């Protein structure tokens, strides 16, 4: 991971079925494809994806001091550590099937359900600016204190003013 | 007459009567006000909502 980022998001944001976590993780790395016969690079890609994570532990890493504050020759902090889960849970309303009366028909049950990206695109090796400048995006629109909204990309749109074709039904 | 009458019916003379329109009557109730999922938050961070 060549770059990597690590946003706390709110309550409201939680509550959506795509940020079932707490955290969320933005990361930029390079793909390589090697040939199979002999280790020689072939094509080269660069992917920008978006996790929910949880804490899975610790580690120590070096320290960094801001303005106020300062830091000594060897000082070092101790950060958690992230991994994407296979389920999250979620809360939804249910009916108890053995209920005596009208007290305890209605419950909440918890269910497991998949969990997917957020973000998830490929670009090419000379476009290495145009990866770039939508990573920090995505890291904006995650800094503004709400869901991420724009998806938009100019290269994979079809052609504007072509009537003959948009005209066709899109809903 | 050795048999009861009319003043030995209590019951069927308190209960409250109220007219049906149909064969079938609905009415609603209300069970909870929420969750019980605790109130505690913390310095300026937005609270959990809640369902009743």
């Amino acid at each position: 991971m060549l770059f990597k980022y690590i946003h706390d998001v709110n309550a409201k944001v939680e509550e959506g079925r795509r940020y079932l976590s707490d955290v969320v993780r933005v990361a930029l790395d390079k793909e390589e494809t090697t040939d199979p016969d002999t280790q020689e690079v072939t094509s080269t890609s660069y992917r920008v994806t978006a996790y929910p994570v949880v804490q899975v532990g610790e580690e120590e890493v070096p320290y960094i001091p801001v303005h106020p504050k300062t830091a000594e020759p060897g000082q070092k902090v101790t950060v958690p550590t992230y991994d994407v889960p296979e389920k999250l849970p979620v809360l939804v309303r249910g009916r108890n099937p053995e209920a005596t009366g009208d007290y305890d028909d209605h419950i909440w049950v918890t269910e497991e359900v998949e969990v997917r990206p957020l973000v998830d695109e490929v670009f090419k090796e000379d476009e290495f600016e145009k990866a770039r400048l939508y990573y920090e995006n995505v890291a904006a629109q995650l800094a503004e204190g709400d869901d991420i909204r724009h998806y938009y990309r100019k290269d994979l749109d079809r052609e504007a003013g072509h009537y003959s074709v948009s005209r066709y039904p899109s809903f | 007459n050795l048999s009861f009458t009319d003043q030995h019916i209590k019951f069927w003379k308190k209960i409250p009567k109220q007219k049906a329109y149909s064969t079938v009557e609905q009415y609603g109730q209300l069970l909870d006000y929420g969750r019980s999922q605790g109130a505690f938050v913390g310095e300026g961070v937005l609270p959990d909502t809640n369902d009743s």
